């Protein structure tokens, strides 16, 4: 437990110093800032375009030009800007749609990381999930999964099964490993040695179908309780 | 099978509606910067484009390779594995995925862009995946890659599914035969049937297609004398020749904010395809999976990438 | 200096025998970056590190301890 608990204090302290530090860490918020105000200033900016009329202004047209011709400069001026809105609006509704659809991604990883535990691979983080920590953000939201990983690894040498009167012996749940001489079985995620006997495993039929059985006794926890 | 990205296209505008004229520039510089909108657009397409395949293929922190020696249990991986006597490393099904699909030559203004990973890479990509999958199960895609015999790892899978272990022990030879068969069947469906990539066939058509319609629009009179600008040029007086050359800017204009529309909405939806493409390939591949109907019918044991031009195939 | 690849041709830069990861993208495989001498060389990237597990009929490998992680996505 205090292993875990130091673990996981010196993460979260990473994790603080990692945002303290770099600023780079949040591009995909910034982003759609960035191009919305960019969106806005175009859409600003286009005003002052001739379009193919005399001048930008449409004050300074009805202030110098009679209106037969004033007014088809002021339609041109209105094509051009009608489609200018046109345009932002279209780039609007698409960037609405890719932000929804990231909305609702984000609303199934609270859903099923957050507030239950999710078996889905690299799903919530690399590694197997344990928990997750909501964060608010601006115009935004960011987790903390936590996850677990497997660290040090060793070396053995399994076997499908095991003979002991002529049956075959599998596992209840775990492996079959040696440290070469002797016969253990284990779980498949922590290295944790237990002796062979009745509780671990399971008969099925004789052992001369099985390939790569290889035979060592099995211990049988009555027969010394018996003896006395 | 399903597509991964598109084709990574630009094209200029300036050169596309003027090309080569200065009194068309000068009337197009007149129209603000509509010049430039187009070109952000179709670089967030093919920046998107690239990130599809970045996203979907690198998904493992080193290139594993298989042993030597392929003693499997009694199972065959040479109809998938790499084969070094090609010039390529490609499988036997890459190469015909490959050979089952057929086809810048155009040059107004348009160009294509190379992808980031040539083929070899995206190759390299899959074969590290698929002996990762041999050779550590599902292990590498948690912490580093931990070996196992292929045996204690179908019975791993077999308990996965709900079903005792000692079923799988007893009828070695029969799942092997069976997983042999079947995938001499689905090569030899493969080879012999040639409408099964339609998915991946269409998304080319409809760009062509675009394409040449954006090309043949160049040829639209859309209400002046002439659809040449030197002609009318060389023929009218400036000051009703420009009046004259007006609509034809605004027609070009306007087919060109159209083009760029289609092309937003299809990269919209290939990214769409490409995000499902990616979290298969993590789940599926990577784990074995509880979702019903997700990795294929029935129950899900395990699955094999294999590459194909602009998308993946999943062997489930 | 003047190199060619199939992305057009890239002037200023040399070319380079090593591989390494992909700093600033350019196309068909070529990735360039600022060396340190304070050159700019266009290599060809690498995917990763080379690796082969010693997978075998009758060997496993089993962890003795984990670590605990923590992601912000
Ligand atoms: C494999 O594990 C067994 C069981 O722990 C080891 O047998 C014991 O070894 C210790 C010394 O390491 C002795 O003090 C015990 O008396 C042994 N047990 C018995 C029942 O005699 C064995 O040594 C290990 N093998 C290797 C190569 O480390
Ligand atoms: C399991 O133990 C038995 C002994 O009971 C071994 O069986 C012997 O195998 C040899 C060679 O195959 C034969 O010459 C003997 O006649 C067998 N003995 C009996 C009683 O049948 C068997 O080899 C052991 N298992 C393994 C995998 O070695
Ligand atoms: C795995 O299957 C392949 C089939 O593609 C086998 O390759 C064939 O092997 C037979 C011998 O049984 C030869 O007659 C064929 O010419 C081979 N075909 C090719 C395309 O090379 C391969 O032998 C099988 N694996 C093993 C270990 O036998
Ligand atoms: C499992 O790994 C942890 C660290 O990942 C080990 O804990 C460290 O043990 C050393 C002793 O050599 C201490 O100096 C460190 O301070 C410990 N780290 C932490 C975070 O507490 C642990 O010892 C390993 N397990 C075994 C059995 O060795
Ligand atoms: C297991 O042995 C192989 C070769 O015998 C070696 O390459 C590998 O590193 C060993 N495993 C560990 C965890 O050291
Ligand atoms: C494992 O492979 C070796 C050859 O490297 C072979 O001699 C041995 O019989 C195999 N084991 C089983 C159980 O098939
Ligand atoms: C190293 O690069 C040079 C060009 O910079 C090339 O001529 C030479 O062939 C390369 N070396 C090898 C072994 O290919």
């Amino acid at each position: 437990q205090k292993l875990i608990a130091n673990q996981f204090n010196s993460a979260i302290g990473k994790i603080q110093d990692s945002l303290s530090s770099t600023a780079s860490a949040l591009g995909k918020l910034q982003d759609v800032v960035n191009q919305n105000a960019q969106a806005l200033n175009t859409l600003v900016k286009q005003l002052s375009s001739n379009f193919g009329a005399i001048s930008s202004v449409l004050n300074d047209i009805l202030s110098r030009l009679d209106p037969p011709e004033a007014e088809v400069q002021i339609d041109r001026l209105i094509t051009g800007r009608l489609q200018s809105l046109q345009t932002y609006v279209t780039q609007q509704l698409i960037r609405a749609a890719e932000i929804r659809a990231s909305a609702n991604l984000a609303a199934t990883k609270m859903s099923e990381c957050v507030l239950g535990q999710s078996k889905r691979v690299d799903f919530c983080g690399k590694g197997y999930h344990l928990m997750s920590f909501p964060q608010s953000a601006p115009h935004g939201v960011v987790f903390l999964h936590v996850t677990y990983v497997p660290a040090q690894e060793k070396n053995f040498t399994t076997a499908p099964a095991i003979c002991h009167d002529g049956k075959a012996h599998f596992p209840r749940e775990g492996v079959f490993v040696s440290n070469g001489t002797h016969w253990f079985v284990t779980q498949r995620n922590f290295y944790e040695p237990q002796i062979i006997t009745t509780d671990n495993t399971f008969v099925s039929g004789n052992c001369d179908v099985v390939i790569g059985i290889v035979n060592n006794t099995v211990y049988d926890p009555l027969q010394p309780e018996l003896d006395s | 099978i399903l597509p991964v990205s598109m084709t990574k296209t630009s094209v200029d505008c300036t050169m596309y509606i003027c090309g080569d004229s200065t009194e068309c520039s000068n009337l197009l510089l007149q129209y603000g910067s509509f010049c430039t909108q187009l070109n952000r657009a179709l670089t967030g397409i093919a920046v998107e484009q690239d990130k599809n395949t970045q996203e979907v293929f690198a998904q493992v922190k080193q290139i594993y390779k298989t042993p030597p020696i392929k003693d499997f249990g009694g199972f065959n991986f040479s109809q998938i594995l790499p084969d070094p006597s090609k010039p390529s490393k490609r499988s036997f099904i890459e190469d015909l995925l490959f050979n089952k699909v057929t086809l810048a030559q155009k040059f107004n203004g348009l160009t294509v862009l190379p992808p980031l990973l040539t083929d070899e890479m995206i190759a390299q990509y899959t074969s590290a995946l698929l002996a990762g999958t041999i050779t550590s199960g599902w292990t590498f895609g948690a912490g580093a890659a931990l070996q196992i015999p292929f045996a204690m790892q179908m019975a791993y899978r077999f308990n996965g599914i709900g079903v005792t272990q000692n079923v799988l022990y007893e009828n070695q030879k029969l799942i092997a035969n069976q997983f042999n068969s079947a995938i001499g069947k689905i090569q030899d469906s493969l080879s012999s049937t040639a409408s099964a990539l339609g998915k991946l066939q269409d998304v080319v058509n409809q760009n062509a297609q675009a394409l040449n319609t954006l090309v043949k629009q160049l040829s639209s009179n859309f209400g002046a004398i002439s659809s040449v600008l030197n002609d009318i040029l060389s023929r009218l007086d400036p000051p009703e020749a420009e009046v004259q050359i007006d609509r034809l800017i605004t027609g070009r204009l306007q087919s060109l904010q159209t083009y760029v529309t289609q092309q937003l909405i299809r990269a919209a939806e290939i990214r769409a395809s490409a995000n499902l493409a990616a979290t298969k390939m993590s789940e599926c591949v990577l784990g074995q999976s509880k979702r019903v109907d997700f990795c294929g019918k029935g129950y899900h044991l395990m699955s094999f990438p294999q590459s194909a031009p602009h998308g993946v195939v999943f062997l489930h | 200096n003047v190199f060619q690849t199939r992305a057009g041709c890239l002037i200023g830069a040399e070319h380079v025998n090593n591989s390494y990861e992909c700093d600033i993208p350019i196309g068909a495989g070529i990735c360039a970056s600022y060396q340190t001498s304070q050159s700019i060389i266009a290599y060809t990237m690498s995917l990763g590190a080379e690796n082969s597990v010693a997978y075998s009929n009758n060997s496993i490998a089993i962890p003795t301890n984990f670590t605990i992680s923590v992601t912000t996505e």
